[PDB]
């Protein structure tokens, strides 16, 4: 017998103790080695309610990634008040590694195995696991990168789609690569990301079709963000320790969703950033020399739907919704912690 | 999205007010009370839960798409416009008119010609005062040489008087000096529940 | 205690921009959205959008896109509503509002238990103008029984408000000061009257004191029986 409970989880990973890469370093002291003998047990005739939007595992992951970033990033200067803090800022080795979250004695993680589970409500096929799968703590906005894919159809996740204040997480069933590079050796901050537009627009078409299922049949249209800091009006991510900000206007092209080869998004590597962890600005050193390149899988999209639209027969979605916790939610949605009684 | 009814409810203290909101869409429904010149106040949320400090004579209920706010044992301070809400959308509002009940009292009516000062400045305002009446409903009809005037006056009304719970109302007829001088008899005719026949106060231009 | 403190009324010409602040306190500003709702005559309550202090993400209905900007100052936990290219029909009371339920991990935006007091914005081509103050003289036809009606007509001012007292505050009983009316000229008018014993007309002076702070205009108007 068990019931929904929160408890402090621990983490596990395949971190190498000799690595310099900062996630490895962190995990070497914060986590144990990945479960050498993972056991997943199918719970017969058990239906369980899940709610990815109220899941303390998300809170705990957020706390760990904040801690990882706090101890790993080395900004030349950190601005918070009031307080200007200067320090050495050598370039670091930065490449997220998968982290597993595991329950301590007397608790277990239930896992939802329903192929098209949207993140809330009953799950009919439930198993128990000692640890989650390995989740890379990729911090990004607009586009979810390097995550898992939905098994079957594209899934729309939201605590309530009719509620425009709730972020929408689109879970792709096919990834689309995004290939970002700051070429070797003008302007060393200028970069760009290349996306195969043919593949992208196809997927985006499929996304609009799933959204259409949830919204009557309304015309689904994408628009650029209505406002916000650069971290949320651009697709923001960290590649090789450098902070990229890429303009995604071309990625949400309604004309090509109603016509493309390669889409190249203009990016900038920024030294002056707003920190995701806690309010405050940071300044980093100029980009490292050489070819800087990250090829990532787009595995999900965060969206916000325009409110007030009862005149129109359309629904309008803009990239961006929510906060970095939703990145973890996008991977933790299928899990919940339960206490054994 | 949200259709409220009736448009206005005119009720006495102690009576029951039943306010309806019909929804067309999904989502938690709230009711707000907005008293004149004040911010709205949440009354009901989630169809039937009462917001902090809302007296228990306010109750919300739901039948299919039809939501109702019942205000039992109405009080004067329940005067205001009530809005239902669902997410970002608001109904058009239902005005609940309720005030301190007292006995019917006819207005005392006074008419004031324009001042020589204003006249010198080229405009003529004629004022009709209806003093200390109850209930609030009153009709003023300006007449100029027996011609009923419409659309060239404005009026406003005080709040219920702290001592005697009556209202007063002032209406202002404005003309150019040139138009004012074209006519002789200026009259305001007042209709009110406390009067068996309309009351008229008048003056002839020029003679005091 | 959750508090939403709004800035004061504003008056704007058409084509101008306005900015209103909503200084929050009593909770962690970051944790939930701030909403703006306007109360425009004829149009009940209308939501203008929300703003999440984290990142300043926003959501605007289409009709306000391009003119509304919702922003914040994280250092002072203050939200702002900016609206540009104002027109006459932007005249309204603007409220900030926050949901009842707001925690570090969850919120429900829409049950607006918390409202700022409202900020009036009037948009008008009128320019500030102090009032003329005309007497409403006590007459034989302002007199019946033992009582006379007299008053002041405070005409053609912009913007609101004016205040009036009688006899520097020494006369309050029997005073009725009416709500101002907006004339088609775009100027306001208001009347203040008082009923007094008609025997006092020869011996008590009656003065209405009118104050129009927006134009820094004060007037003391003596009101006397018409010398006829
Ligand atoms: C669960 O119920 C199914 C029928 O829905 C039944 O076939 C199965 O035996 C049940 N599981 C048990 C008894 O463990
Ligand atoms: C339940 O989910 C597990 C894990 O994906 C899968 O192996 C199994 O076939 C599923 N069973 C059913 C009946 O869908
Ligand atoms: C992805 O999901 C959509 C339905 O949302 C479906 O039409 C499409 O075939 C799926 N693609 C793959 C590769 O599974
Ligand atoms: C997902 O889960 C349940 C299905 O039982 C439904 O109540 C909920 O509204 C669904 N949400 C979305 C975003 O489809
Ligand atoms: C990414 O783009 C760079 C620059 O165009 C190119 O040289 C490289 O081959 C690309 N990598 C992949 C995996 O497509
Ligand atoms: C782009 O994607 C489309 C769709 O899968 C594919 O046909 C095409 O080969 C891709 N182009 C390149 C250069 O990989
Ligand atoms: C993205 O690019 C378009 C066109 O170049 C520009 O209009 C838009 O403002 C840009 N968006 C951001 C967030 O910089
Ligand atoms: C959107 O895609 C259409 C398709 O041809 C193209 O003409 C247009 O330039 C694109 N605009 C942006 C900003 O992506
Ligand atoms: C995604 O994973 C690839 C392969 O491990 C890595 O090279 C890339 O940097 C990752 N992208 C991000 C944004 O972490
Ligand atoms: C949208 O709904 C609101 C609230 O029900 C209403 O005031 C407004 O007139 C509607 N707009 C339309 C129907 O275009
Ligand atoms: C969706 O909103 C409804 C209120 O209409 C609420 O009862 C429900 O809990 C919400 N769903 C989720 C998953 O939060």
């Amino acid at each position: 017998v068990w019931k929904d409970a929160d408890t402090t989880l621990f983490c596990a990973s395949d971190a190498k103790a000799h690595e310099t890469e900062v996630h490895n370093v962190w995990a070497t002291h914060a986590c144990v080695p990945t479960d050498p003998n993972p056991q997943e047990i199918h719970l017969e005739n058990v239906t369980e309610n899940f709610n990815m939007w109220k899941n303390n595992m998300v809170e705990q992951m957020q706390e760990d990634v904040i801690s990882l970033w706090d101890q790993s990033l080395q900004p030349c200067v950190k601005l918070t008040g009031g307080s200007v803090i200067k320090q050495a800022c050598p370039k670091i080795s930065f490449d997220p590694i998968p982290i597993h979250y595991c329950t301590p004695a007397g608790y277990v993680i239930l896992k939802c195995n329903d192929k098209n589970f949207n993140g809330t409500g009953p799950c009919k096929n439930v198993s128990s696991v000692q640890c989650t799968h390995g989740i890379k703590p990729v911090v990004s906005t607009q586009l979810l990168l390097n995550g898992s894919l939905a098994e079957e159809e594209i899934i729309i996740r939201s605590e309530n789609l009719t509620n425009n204040a709730k972020t929408i997480i689109v879970h792709l069933n096919k990834s689309v690569e995004i290939n970002c590079t700051r070429p070797s050796n003008g302007d060393i901050r200028k970069a760009y990301c290349e996306i195969n537009g043919t593949k992208w627009n196809k997927v985006l078409k499929q996304v609009t079709e799933k959204l259409k299922e949830h919204f009557n049949n309304k015309t689904i249209i994408f628009q650029p963000p209505s406002g916000g800091d650069l971290e949320i009006t651009m697709h923001h991510f960290n590649c090789r320790g450098e902070f990229f900000y890429c303009n995604t206007t071309q990625l949400f092209n309604n004309t090509c969703i109603g016509c493309n080869g390669t889409i190249t998004l203009p990016c900038k590597i920024k030294q002056i950033i707003n920190m995701w962890q806690g309010t405050g600005q940071a300044m980093y050193a100029p980009p490292i020399d050489g070819k800087i390149n990250c090829v990532s899988n787009i595995t999900g999209i965060l969206l916000t739907r325009d409110g007030g639209a009862n005149n129109t027969s359309n629904e309008t979605f803009r990239p961006g919704g929510g906060n970095i916790k939703d990145n973890w939610r996008s991977e933790l949605y299928k899990y919940k912690v339960v206490q054994i009684e | 999205v949200l259709t409220q009814s009736p448009g206005t409810l005119s009720l006495s203290p102690g009576e029951r007010a039943t306010l309806s909101c019909r929804t067309s869409q999904y989502g938690s429904l709230a009711w707000y009370q907005q008293r004149p010149g004040q911010a709205p106040r949440l009354v009901i949320y989630g169809g039937s839960s009462r917001a902090t400090g809302i007296p228990d004579r306010f109750t919300g209920s739901r039948s299919g798409a039809d939501y109702t706010l019942t205000i039992n044992r109405l009080e004067p301070e329940d005067f205001g416009i009530y809005y239902c809400q669902q997410y970002e959308f608001f109904g058009q509002g239902t005005k609940v008119e309720v005030d301190i009940k007292r006995t019917v009292a006819a207005p005392s009516v006074f008419i004031f010609p324009p001042s020589d000062e204003q006249l010198k400045s080229g405009t003529a305002s004629v004022v009709c005062l209806l003093n200390n009446f109850y209930p609030r409903e009153a009709k003023v009809q300006w007449k100029v040489d027996n011609a009923l005037q419409s659309g060239n006056s404005q009026e406003s009304v005080t709040e219920q008087d702290s001592k005697d719970s009556t209202y007063s109302l002032s209406s202002t007829l404005t003309l150019s000096k040139a138009d004012y001088e074209k006519h002789k008899v200026y009259a305001c005719e007042v209709t009110h529940q406390g009067l068996a026949s309309p009351v008229t106060k008048s003056f002839n231009r020029g003679e005091c | 205690q959750v508090q939403l403190l709004q800035s004061g009324a504003q008056v704007k010409k058409t084509g101008a921009s306005m900015r209103i602040s909503c200084k929050t306190s009593g909770y962690t500003f970051l944790n939930c959205p701030i909403n703006w709702v306007r109360q425009a005559p004829g149009r009940g309550l209308e939501w203008m959008g929300w703003m999440k202090p984290r990142g300043g993400a926003v959501n605007y209905p289409q009709k306000f896109q391009g003119r509304v900007t919702m922003t914040r100052d994280m250092s002072t936990d203050t939200a702002f509503l900016d609206m540009s290219n104002l027109r006459s029909d932007d005249t309204a009371v603007y409220f900030c509002a926050r949901g009842k339920y707001c925690t570090a991990s969850d919120y429900y935006n829409w049950d607006f238990e918390h409202w700022g007091r409202g900020t009036l914005v009037t948009v008008s081509s009128p320019a500030t103008k102090g009032p003329s103050v005309f007497p409403l003289a006590p007459s034989s036809k302002s007199t019946s029984g033992g009582t006379a009606a007299l008053g002041c007509l405070v005409k053609d001012y912009f913007p609101e408000p004016v205040t009036v007292s009688w006899n520097s505050g020494a006369l309050t009983s029997g005073v009725h000061t009416f709500p101002a009316v907006l004339q088609s000229s775009g100027l306001y008018s208001l009347s203040s009257v008082v009923t007094v014993p008609s025997s006092s007309l020869g011996t008590q002076t009656y003065i209405c004191n009118v104050n129009h702070k927006p134009s820094n205009t004060k007037v003391d108007k003596k009101v006397e029986p018409k010398s006829c």
